[PDB]
């Protein structure tokens, strides 16, 4: 890898300043090398390599949902002919997403997760794991489709079973991996439901151990709670 | 489009 | 060029499903492809090409902008020493920067700006020589750095010298033009009064030619004539 | 910073 021969403090303090100047693609590279040093990552650490890819393949995601939109228009009726290249153009920015998937899947992969002995990190990698495979299925329409969707669902599961046993329910990894979750149920395994009920009973548990909190604490805790209800009067 | 994290 | 292999029109059609799904850097590679066909541009594939590469090197400079400011305040009294990693990255996002004027630069004068004989053509490709020098000029520290400055002013000159005897001093093109040769007066020459005095006199000419202009080209000329009203607020 | 285009 080219960040090979950089020192892993140099590669995490150059991410630091990339976030600063929201150079997202240098941020996901940094972090990657400093992932590929072998050691294992900090609470901090493990925030700035999902900050990186998130933002990488969020942007990647929203470029293919307007080309895909394109597409879907070009093949209705009555609509004008206009050769390949919209199709060819899409595909093009889906193959660089499903990279950039292959890439975070890798690192979780090799070898972040089978390294991850506390909670609060495997819990992380496994939404990590989860969330990667559910951006995979958002593109998917081969043969492939319905193991990307379990594979995302296996991670998602295991992360979940994980946190229900060994965090407490404002926990904001506990609360970021049941919102995601959820979505996975939502928009990918055809659940509402079931996206419907896990957003209910977690913001409902989470209410009620707010009282156990510092103020910061529940700052934290109630900004994702939101996001929970936001999506279930999204859905209700 | 619905919020994740 | 990796482009080499592409259709000029299925260039031309992918450069504007790369604008609409905001990805810049490939709308940027679609119209250099484009443009080493070697044909001369329409109207619609000029501003095609400015579009695609003022958003590249726009969010380089801002980024630039946020790791330069962070290497001043290391270099402040007080501030404790953290090693190299902020010139470096900061050098990095210069040097790409760099790259990307240098290809523009490449691209007019291997073969557009030769070729242009038309007014609207010319002025254009001259005033992106300008901005793609004011651009290298401004993060330009070493022995060549007046020759910068002035490869900018000489082709703005150049275009301005054009576009007064050619062109209506309601023109866009004109107004842009004269809009960005008044900032690198101000902000590169070091030249406050010739930058007011320009965007003043501009202002004031334009005003008294709107009378000649339909409702739609009276919108358009106005637009621009508001950003030099904008830049002498600020001035004044 | 001034307005360019
Ligand atoms: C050790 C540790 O917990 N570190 C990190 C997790 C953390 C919780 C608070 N965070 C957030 O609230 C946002 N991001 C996020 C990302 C991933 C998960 Cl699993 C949960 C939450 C950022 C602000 O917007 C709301 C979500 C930040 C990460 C602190
Ligand atoms: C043949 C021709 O004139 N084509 C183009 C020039 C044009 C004028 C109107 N434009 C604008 O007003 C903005 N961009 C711009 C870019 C470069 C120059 Cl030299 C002038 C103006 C876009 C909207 O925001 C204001 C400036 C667009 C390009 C039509
Ligand atoms: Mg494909
Ligand atoms: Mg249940
Ligand atoms: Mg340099
Ligand atoms: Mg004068």
């Amino acid at each position: 890898g080219a960040m090979g021969s950089m020192e892993r403090a140099s590669l995490i303090q150059k991410a630091k300043l990339a976030e600063q100047a929201e150079r997202y693609e240098d941020m996901a590279a940094f972090m990657k090398g400093a992932v590929e040093k072998g050691e294992e990552l900090s609470c901090e650490e493990r925030n700035l390599l999902s900050v990186a890819y998130k933002n990488v393949v969020g942007g990647q995601r929203a470029a293919w949902r307007v080309l895909s939109s394109i597409e879907q228009k070009s093949n209705e009726e009555g609509s004008e002919e206009k050769g390949p290249e919209v199709r060819e153009y899409r595909e093009k920015v889906e193959t660089e997403l499903q990279g950039v998937c292959d890439t975070v899947l890798g690192l979780l992969d090799s070898h972040l997760i089978k390294e991850a002995g506390d909670a609060e990190s495997r819990v992380f990698y496994l939404k990590m794991k989860g969330d990667y495979y559910r951006y995979l299925a958002e593109v998917a329409t081969g043969d492939d489709k319905k193991r990307i969707i379990d594979s995302a669902r296996s991670a998602y599961q295991e992360a979940m079973d994980i946190s229900k046993k060994e965090m407490p329910p404002t926990n904001p990894i506990r609360l970021g991996l049941a919102l995601n979750f959820s979505v996975f149920h939502y928009e990918i395994a055809n659940s509402p439901e079931e996206a419907i009920s896990l957003a209910k009973t977690t913001f409902d548990e989470a209410m009620a151990d707010l009282h156990t909190l510092s103020e910061d604490s529940y700052k934290d805790s109630t900004l994702i709670m939101q996001l929970l209800r936001d999506n279930l009067t999204l859905w209700t | 489009f619905p919020a994740t994290v």
